[PDB]
């Protein structure tokens, strides 16, 4: 096995890449970064007993929540013209951009470097302008991937 | 553009320096120095002479990480400028003077000085101090914070 | 593509038009400015699979969200009086005031000039007064825009 | 068209007047004037677009918030006793009193006078004793107006 | 008119009385008093016009909450006890003990005295234990009552 | 009768008994206690008024909370076994663990000794493990009682 | 009976099982741990008795609250994986990954130590990813088990 | 319109000498001065003269940005009047006295002043420092601060 | 009235006065002075005198505003009385005595003082300063507060 | 009662001249004093003599509010008890034994003493100060609070 | 076990004399002392001596409350370790060696310690205070804190 | 790789000692030296010599608890770096080549430092301390904070 360590937060390499081509989507300047995998799960319960007769897990998503503070271009205009096109204007069309996600962390001794990738992430709003006098602008990422693709130790 | 320069105390200098003769509400335009420009015995200026500004930094400058790319500091830099004449009334309008000059580029991104933001952001009146018997400075100031994206080339 | 780059609040100019028109309507003493794009998102799944089958979005509207501290008696005017009016008493009738808006705001660098259009934006509540004992009056705006007619670098 | 200006927060004077007579009611001693016009909005879609079709306004109501520190017999008696008359207790009867309101408030440089009036404001609940031990009591008011009658400067 | 002033909380003396007697009931050591007289309003709206047509209220009562930090044992046991009667334990019936309550108020420069009068106060919970280790325990009741049965000046 | 008095908080002593026995279930160590008798209330309102015309209580409890910090064996250990049992795991059974609680408490004078006591009070939920890094444990119960037994001053 | 004692949170030892082989599965840096066996209680009432006639306990299950600092690579990939596997994708199937759990903490006196174990824990989520710019990484892990299995004196 | 001054120091003198000589409680209207004006020896009234207040600027003035638009600074001033007598009584008297005067255009909006805001905010007694052997002055004060809109270079 | 008094200091002095002889717990009823009444070398009472009360008001008087009306100020007055004797024991009898008379007029809403509220806020013992050989004075004190609302000829 | 003390500082005095000899850990009980029994020069125990402990109070008694009723101050007094000897030993041992002693009475409800609570809340060591050539005292110390209702005979 | 020492500054100097040779990072295993034990001109140790640890509490250790039982105070206790030697290496490694050795314990439940928590909490160098003309000693530090459950008798 | 150092000031020193001679800005690199290696008379570079860098830890370091394992503290240290020149323009340079320097290293796994964090975190500038009159030293600082995890001997 391999031994559980700390993670300095500012070590990982986020990156968002177009599903059509593998080819990047240029973004940058993160502050915070959650990515939970999940299911809903079902209990079952009967007369017969107190205690819980099964579990079962259903309706997978990972959660992606993201605060960045550089303002991409790209990304946004990714966003608004759907799969596989930009747009410089809302699009009205049914199928919302796909991006894959990828984030690459070592650990904080370097004893093992972890790589999480998320297919399909789908964002239902995106902040344009988000000023406060005084301030630099700060955006806030709500969004959901498909799975998990990948989650293993890639040092060495 | 007006300045460049590659410190603040520096950076103030030349935006002082900069001002048209028809800025300043006195008759004769102010001369513009460094705090160890001169010594103490010799501080001020003499008669028939016009008024002195001393600039410098009193207090640190703050560095700030801005992300976890750690491409640039979100820096934050304090300055005052003090204002030595004979004329109590002359060190008033020059408060009012240096206060309306700063109140120039305020939100300048990047574009005069090598900042986001030059403020005034607290002034001073000294003449309480003054003796009343002797001839000697009037003394007043203002208070200049300044705050900018400061590289770091970590990622060359 | 063009580098993400950060954004200095102050540096934004934003403008409110009477769509009837592209005439100015005067607003002002911006303190909070967020646009924020929006979809409804419906994702598929079925018993075949845990994952995600389909994801597909709908109901775009374009959240505004305004914090401001200099009173407009002609945006409040417009507000009252509905299309193509102005008004000093609340109007029985059942079209709002559509207004158009632009943010234009350049990059911390000078890297790109960001400007976000946004078409027919309501509001459903309008705050006239807003005062606190010992303080300037500050007012919130809520509102919904149709869609983003415009998001890019406008620089050179 | 007017300049939009900042407003002092204590500038304003509020009056309650009875809408019978147009007799003043009196009424002192505020710290917090909260007045908002509103109507729910309804904004229609369909299949044929991701776009809002349409959008229409209905349900007006003027929301009026208020704190206040100096409690007032005539007031409260006023608000007991119902339209056109006054009580000691409580009334078994259906009509709540309506006030007529006014406030006028000068602008931050005098540039102008803002007079919001707002006809038949009812208050849900009254506020009577509001102790709290070390400190003189305050009281807040919730309720709303039929409509705006005048929304104008009324400056010269 | 009385002129609207201001009430130092402290000065408020408050009783509870049994309204079977009109005698009192000792109760002592209030921290915050709140009385406040509330009516259901409903508003008629149609398809004539935007603006409220009719306002009605209905379902009157007084709500009362007080904080307190003297316990009464006497308090305790008549609410145990219903109407008419004190007891040591729970009661096993449907009626609850009504008090009928006053507060008697000299404003701060004893320009009027407000009685507020409250008649068949009920309490549905009732704290008899309060513990914070190294703290005097203190007491919340939230109450309703019937009807305000005085609100006047009081003085001369 | 008696005079109302403050109450220090850790003048209280608090038992819990099993109900079959009268015997002490081992409990200390703690913080917080609120013990607080309680009724749902019904209101009668009709078109004949809008004042109340009946209130009348029942479903009856005795709401208790508390918070500890020595944690105990015996009560966790009579918590999973319920009724006249003690186990050291989960019990797929009906039954829950009813402890009689007294809290026996002189005022701050020794005017007078408040004993509480409330019969069969059970708690939904035992925390087990409270752990919080660089703390001692704590422990919060949300339980309720059937009746208060006991609510008397027991001095003398 | 043991005396109740206090516990200094971090004596505990807590460690995650495969419920297939009783195999250790590594997990590290525990900051907050809270473990809390539940019932649903249903209480009995009829028109016969103000008081609660019956109290019965039912969906038995333990819930687990960790924060924890050490990411554990094996941890997500068990969690990932299900029931006797490993995985380093989302897994398309309805079984969730259930870890026997046990955590053993003595007495800050070392009067006694506890033993706390739980069956079956499953996890609606697993956090993989939780930067904050500045900061090292820290996740949170809510769940249910089945049943404690023990709760004991593990003294002697 | 009674002032109209440069700088907050003039403003109130201007102010304190604006006032009718029956606005004094004292027989003889009291001298205003700067504190600079007069030498620490000669300091204070002699006998068979008006009491003298000197008037300065003790503490930082801050200049706080309103809004984005950077058109103008929320300018917050800091003054203190010293009354300097013989008469314990007297320095008394001017303490009431000051605090009447500056009482009046407490929410002035540039009406009298430049300011929005001119208030006494607290007063200080010194009598206790003057040595009871020696005739000698006898000292109070007043705190007063300033505070209104105030103009900026950056739009022209 | 009591009092009546211009300032707090003398308003203090006036209480302490009014005290009968019976209230004081030493045969002989103190002496009450300003604490400037008396040069250093004198101060305390000599052999075969009544002790002696020092008033004075030590810190800023706070004037808060109390609405946007501006009629009034919240004043806050702050005050110290020391008590000075050769007897350990009777100073400790007179800061008895000096809180027991101005607890009187804790709650008085002007009718014997110009206040809201007199209040002994804190006590000091200094007898550990006493040098041992020597005869000299012990020394104790009260500190007292003291709360009302004061006018401000704003709206005359 | 103990102590019944007019005061703190011999109320604590009182409480460590109340312990049995047997309760103190050297052979020799110790001499209680009040800091300004003894000169400075002999200050301290002299060879074949008791140690000696000297209580005062250093700090400021608080005399909060406890109600809107004023019947009671809540009084928290402050105290500290310094242990002088020539054995570093021994004033180690009376540190301990001062706390012992004064951690009964911890939740006095005013039967041993005026108070509700008399409670060690920290200690000091001093031997640190105690130069190594000389034969001079050793110094330790207990800091000690204590809490109670102060009666007003506001309501007489 | 390893000390049992009556009082912090024993068991600190206890832990670091039970500290094997081999965990000693220099060739001599340092003398462990009392920082009363040297007089200030021989405090450090001599040329060809081993260097000297000085052992003594710097702040006040806190006793709080654990509970309102009062059986036990939660006992905060603080510490100071330096190392005096002429090798500025040394100096540092005994700094390391300090941190090492008082990093067992570090959650000892009073097996070895009378503790439940010795800690280093933070460490300091001072060799930049050793004048580089003379020889002299370096000196570093290491700030230990140290927590348990200390009886108090209340309830024998 | 770079440093490996047993403590942050040869830490700090290893670093701009590796600097290569092409990423100082001046013609000759600077020597790098600790704070003592030099006495105070001759601190600073003299005549036709490179400009000197002296590093310390101005204040504490902190070791706060990682988690419950112990097995690790965050450590937080301190630098603070200052440049010694007469040429006011040379000690700028050196400041923007110390903060370009170090701000490499930003977030390292420990792979060329043995931190996760080295970071200037402030600057400042003291040339206006050098008198005018005298040649004589400039200087300016870099703080300089430094991260990483930290081993314990608790587990071995």
């Amino acid at each position: 096995a391999t031994s559980p360590e700390g993670i300095w937060s500012n070590s990982g390499a986020l990156t968002f890449e177009d599903p059509a081509d593998d080819s990047e989507i240029l973004f940058a300047g993160v502050r915070d970064v959650t990515i939970t995998p999940a299911y809903e799960h079902a209990e079952l319960y009967t007369i017969d007993s107190t205690f819980r007769d099964e579990v079962k897990r259903y309706e997978h998503n990972v959660n992606v929540e993201i605060t960045y503070a550089k303002f991409s271009l790209e990304f946004a205009q990714e966003w608004l013209g759907g799969p596989g096109a930009t747009a410089t204007a809302s699009q009205d069309d049914s199928d919302p951009m796909k991006f894959n996600l990828e984030n690459v962390t070592p650990s904080a001794s370097g004893g093992f470097e972890r790589t999480t990738a998320v297919e399909n992430v789908v964002f239902p709003e995106l902040p344009l302008d988000s000023a406060t006098y005084g301030e630099y602008e700060e955006y806030s990422l709500t969004g959901s991937g498909r799975s998990v693709t990948n989650l293993a130790d890639t040092s060495g | 553009a007006t300045t460049s320069a590659s410190h603040h105390v520096q950076a103030i200098i030349d935006l002082l320096e900069a001002a048209p003769d028809a800025d300043w509400t006195p008759t004769q335009t102010p001369t513009v120095k460094r705090y160890w420009d001169d010594a103490q015995s010799e501080r001020g200026p003499g008669a028939d002479m016009p008024a002195i500004l001393y600039v410098w930094s009193p207090t640190t400058s703050s560095l700030d990480r801005f992300s976890m790319d750690g491409d640039v500091f979100d820096q934050n830099d304090s300055i005052e400028v003090q204002a030595w004449s004979f004329d109590e009334t002359e060190v008033e309008q020059l408060q009012g003077d240096i206060v309306q000059i700063l109140s120039e580029y305020l939100d300048d991104n990047e574009v005069q000085t090598p900042y986001s933001d030059v403020a005034p952001t607290g002034t001073n009146d000294f003449r309480e101090q003054t003796p009343a018997r002797t001839t000697g400075h009037y003394i007043m100031s203002v208070e200049v914070e300044t705050r900018g994206l400061s590289e770091t080339a970590k990622n060359a």
